[PDB]
RNA sequence: GGUCGGCUCAUCACAUCCUGGGGCUGAAGUAGGUCCCAAGGGUAUGGCGUUCGCCAUUUAAAGUGGUACGCGAGCGGGUUUAGAACGUCGUGAGACAGUCGGUCCCUAUCUGCCGUGGGCGCUGGAGAACUGAGGGGGGCUGCUCCUAGUACGAGAGGACCGGAGUGGACGCAUCACUGGUGUUCGGGUUGUCAUGCCAAUGGCACUGCCCGGUAGCUAAAUGCGGAAGAGAUAAGUGCUGAAAGCAUCUAAGCACGAAACUUGCCCCGAGAUGAGUUCUCCCUGACCCUUUAAGGGUCCUGAAGGAACGUUGAAGACGACGACGUUGAUAGGCCGGGUGUGUAAGCGCAGCGAUGCGUUGAGCUAACCGGUACUAAUGAACCGUGAGGCUUAACCU
RNA sequence: AAUCCUUGUCGGGUAAGUUCCGACUGCACGAAUGGCGUAAUGAUGGCCAGGCUGUCUCCACCCGAGACUCAGUGAAAUU
RNA sequence: CACGGUGGUCAGGUAGAGAAUACCAAGGCGCUUGAGAGAACUCGGGUGAAGGAACUAGGCAAAAUGGUGCCGUAACUUC
RNA sequence: AGGACCGAACCGACUAAUGAAAAAUUAGCGGAUGACUUGUGGCUGGGGGUGAAAGGCCAAUCAAACCGGGAGAUAGCU
């Protein structure tokens, strides 16, 4: 139910080892307007895979 | 001896002329061909290395190509290994069938068994479910107590408990052989062999017998 | 465990998402694209086509039946005289998702889906 | 799949007549004792059919010295000699677990004419 | 399927008309009994004057049952209502003279040779 | 400054209940008695707060103990609060191991255990397949038949040894069958509201109430398992054989000998840091720099492979594992089939009508099967480098 | 018996009944701190039967809410 | 605490004995974290072969019964 | 007619499982023309009240309320 001895700083860095982030590897470029953005997903001005998919 | 490397096509039933219904597992077993043949001298045993069935060419990798390629063979979807006997010899290139089992009565068949995933101690291990009334609170197919007080003061090692269940290696033994069609690349034996439709299956000839 | 299993539950009763994907359904037939969250996009995919692939021969039965499915008049008649019409020679593939980043306030991830013939 | 088909149509009787649920039907059947085969009849009305091409079954229904006794056919095991329709009954049913708990005169059912 | 406090029909005439299965013979820890398994039975309804009489534990032999029984070929046979044969404690055969009600090929045997004979039909 | 019993889970001892091996017997046989070895596995359901016990019916057997009389941060009949009463004791308040009612909290820090990943390591890197140090699972047993109504016995009765079948309990797998489920399929039907109304549909009433039911998952369903064999032994039996002219199973030597032990069967397994083996694949460039060594840096270079992203899966909590990404069937859709339901709507006829009949085994049909690029799986980018230390030996020249 | 010995003994009910019902040496019933009956009544105590059933043999599947993952917020006992 | 308690008046429709219940009107709301996933286990539900109290201290809990009319209805009784 | 019956409101709280809640929930359960229930106001005060009696209730407090005072009670105890 709850601990016995307050746990270190030391064990709690260690416990969050693996919280931290993983950056995007790395940005896709878009061939028509050139305008970078997450893989497979449409770019802000609302391009994918060179063709206006959806207007502004 | 060797064995063959199938896949699981489904079951089915043979009708007997007698009146009897035979229930068999239908193994497709496509010609299992050799890659490598181990030894005593340089790779301290005797044994053969097989594969079978097809590959992308554009998916199999570089050193997976030049092992195949050695061997002078296509490149199967694995790769798997079968210690040969005394008096058993085979060549590097040479291709077995299904036709080796002709001989034989029973077969232990080797697969990987379907993934139940986390499973509770009532599936995994038989626990008996605690009442389902009767007061009994928030405990109905919890596993109950784990271990004795203080002495040992521990939960002993291998203790039954929840965890992954299935997806993993088992091997049936001794089911009997009932039909080795050469033409049709296929092994049917009587009852059911382990994994999900599609799976690869060693048969091998049985130990016990 | 769910072999073989079809369907997403997406944290609804089967009566509230059956609801919600006869709304959803109408709303694409109206607007030709619309944006929701990725899986529920792809659960659209199984109501809407079929709808379309129904539309296509076009008999009161049919409509009917269209009607049973959806439930507004006019969401039919767009399936029937100009959506059945228009996918007549395409067999299936009639819609397209279009994945586009997160939801603001849950981190969703959003995706257009739209008709293939929209433009 | 495919092989598994292939496998099974060449163990299929090619002479299963046509019988609905409902219908009375008469099946003989193969049976062993001693070393002499012969043929017992099972009539009663067909309750229940599951199509499913080798592993189709038939469960016939019928009363015998007061017992009622139901027997699930396998309908192309070679331990069935003939399937044979006698009366054919007019049902709105697949499937007539209904006649379970009917007897006599509530468990008649009217023939299909026609 | 019988088990403990099973109450079972008579097939035979030996005065029974109710009785209650108390113990499935044959194994430690036995579950159930099918057709051919002979059970320990209490007799819970008589009929004025029979053979056996009301409260009298001795042996009987399943020959109908409801779950039903398979055979070789994968068929099924059921019945309406779980039946058995009273037996004789010591000698194992049947105190009744005649049997009422279809028996199975399950039944046939150096035991039970006499039932068979006895019935109907044997399915 | 958590004390009985029950449940659930056990685990160990052997002073052994069953099964196994043996000696003696007041052991003819069958069945027993008793002692010795043996802890591999097994070792009952019910009737009447209990443990126990008695009783019923089983069983090969229903072992005895330890584990805070194992187990309440795993789950209240009894004793042990407050209410009330009987008997009894007390003048009385009250009292009695004398006799209806009455709150059982805790989101797990560490150890431990069951699963499952991330890091680094293993000395260039990468992809595979292995060996197997070690560890774990498994190890129960009935009945019937034959041998043989033989041996044995006055008869009654009735074997050892060895073989064959079929069960019980337990375990593993599986869904072909028999079934369950199947709020994602089809249908019936009550009340009510709506779609302008009829007809037809939909909403809501536990899926409104039902009847069927596909795939999956599943047990009651159906396949398989326990072994044989080998080695070393236990108690025990011996062989040859002195010490001790004899005798003696032993002191030298030799042999047999059990579910125990080691193997044999199944699974994990090289973090086995003692970090193993085999096969395959990949990288064969420049110059500065000095605190000159397995040193640091800048240009070029970026492989094998990996990861990521996407479509996903009989894989799955998440990670992981598998499949595929246009040189494409990975998913959805579509086409055909199958399965399920059980003859749709509309129209026509018959009927005063409810309804029936025809068109029509129709319509609709999820997770199935076989196909099909119609939709979505992007050209890239990112990580990973540029031949891999020293010392000895043996080889090659 | 709202009686230690005691699971008294006999009978009934059950295959089997320390409970229950009926009867026969009051450890330590008993007559308004009432005795013995009693129809009706009782969220009253005990016992038996019919029906019913996942209570159980012995669990299986399914539908929802949590648990798990992602984003936002963000406690507590204890030490 | 933007968390159970709180007197009076008003009382539409269809079905119904009804201010019960179900579906609706007028009118008012979707309850101030969402998104996925579809493990164990917990909660609240649904269905279940054969058996049917064997569960348990105890049928606890569930299951079942369930309406109107008519026929019919024992012991015992303070009638 | 009825401290009559079945049953919503209303009053209660027998069984059950389960902080939103310092006693609730959902599912059932009892009474429901009466010794009923309820609004508003009034009265009874601490060894005192009130009590169809449980040592119940008297402002989440009861075998003697709360607040302030005697008061830094006393404490051979921690």
């Amino acid at each position: 139910a709850v601990q016995q001895n307050k746990p270190t700083r030391s064990k709690r860095g260690m416990r969050r080892s693996h919280d931290a982030l993983t950056a995007v590897t790395s940005l896709s470029v878009d061939k028509t307007s050139g305008e970078k953005h997450l893989r497979h997903h449409i770019t802000a001005d609302g391009y994918y895979r060179g063709r206006k998919v959806i207007a502004k | 001896m060797i064995g063959l490397v199938g896949k699981k096509v489904g079951m089915t039933r043979i009708f007997t002329e007698d009146g009897v219904s035979i229930p068999v597992t239908v193994i497709e077993v496509e010609a299992n061909r050799v890659t490598q043949v181990k030894d005593l001298a340089n790779d301290g045993y005797r044994a053969i290395q097989v594969t079978t069935g097809a590959k992308k060419a554009n998916r199999v990798t570089k050193p997976e190509a030049g092992h195949f390629a050695k061997a002078g063979v296509e490149a199967g979807r694995g790769l798997w290994e079968f210690r040969l006997a005394e008096g058993e010899e085979f060549t590097v290139g040479q291709s077995i069938s299904v036709e080796l089992f002709a001989d034989v009565k029973k077969v232990d068949v080797t697969g990987t068994s379907k993934g139940k995933g986390f499973a509770g101690t009532v599936k995994r291990w038989n626990f008996r479910t605690q009442d389902a009334t009767h007061g009994n609170s928030l405990s109905h197919r919890v596993p109950g107590s784990i271990g004795q007080n203080q002495t040992p003061g521990k939960v002993f090692k291998g203790k039954k408990m929840a965890g992954q269940m299935g997806n993993e290696r088992v091997t049936v033994q001794s089911l009997d052989v009932v039909r080795v069609d050469a033409e049709r690349n296929l092994l049917l034996v009587k009852g059911a062999v382990p994994g999900a439709t599609g799976s690869d299956l060693i048969v091998k000839p049985a130990v016990k017998a | 465990m769910r072999h073989r299993k079809s369907g997403r539950q997406l944290n609804r009763n089967s009566s509230h998402r059956q609801a919600m994907f006869r709304n959803m359904a109408g709303s694409l037939v109206r607007h030709e694209i619309i944006k929701t969250t990725l899986p529920k996009a792809k659960e659209l995919r199984r109501v809407v086509e079929p709808l379309i692939t129904l539309a296509k021969t076009d008999s009161v039965a049919n409509r009917r039946l269209a009607f049973a499915r959806t439930r507004d008049n006019e969401i039919v008649a767009k399936l029937f005289n100009e959506l059945g019409p228009r996918f007549a020679s395409r067999a299936g593939g009639y819609t397209r998702i279009l994945k586009c980043g997160f939801r603001a306030g849950d981190n969703a991830p959003m995706a257009y889906i739209e008709l293939v013939d929209r433009s | 799949s495919n092989i598994i088909k292939q496998l099974e149509q060449e163990q299929m009787k090619q002479d299963v007549p046509s019988f609905r649920p409902g219908d009375t039907v008469e099946v003989k059947v193969w049976v062993v004792e001693g070393s002499k085969k012969r043929l017992q009849a099972f009539e009663g009305v067909v309750i229940a059919i599951r199509n499913r091409g080798l592993h189709s079954a038939f469960t016939v229904r019928k009363i015998s010295n007061g017992e009622g006794v139901e027997r699930v056919f396998q309908t192309h095991s070679p331990v069935v000699d003939s399937i044979s329709v006698k009366r054919r009954g007019a049902v709105r049913k697949a499937k007539l677990y209904y006649l379970r708990e009917r007897t006599g005169k509530a468990a008649r059912i009217k023939e299909r004419l026609n | 399927m019988i088990q403990e406090q099973t109450m079972l029909n008579v097939a035979d005439n030996s005065g029974a008309r109710r009785v209650m299965c108390i113990k499935v013979l044959g194994g430690s820890h036995r579950r159930y009994a099918g057709v051919g398994d002979i059970i320990k039975i209490t007799i819970k309804e008589a009929i004025p004057r029979g053979k056996v009489k009301k409260g009298d534990v001795l042996k009987a032999v399943v020959v109908r049952t409801k779950k039903g029984v398979r055979r070789p070929d994968g068929s099924v046979i059921r019945f309406d209502g779980n039946a058995c044969v009273l037996l004789n404690n010591n000698s194992e055969q049947p105190i009744g003279t005649r049997i009422f009600g279809p028996v199975t090929r399950e039944l046939r045997s150096e035991k039970f040779m006499k039932i068979i004979s006895l019935a109907p039909e044997v399915l």
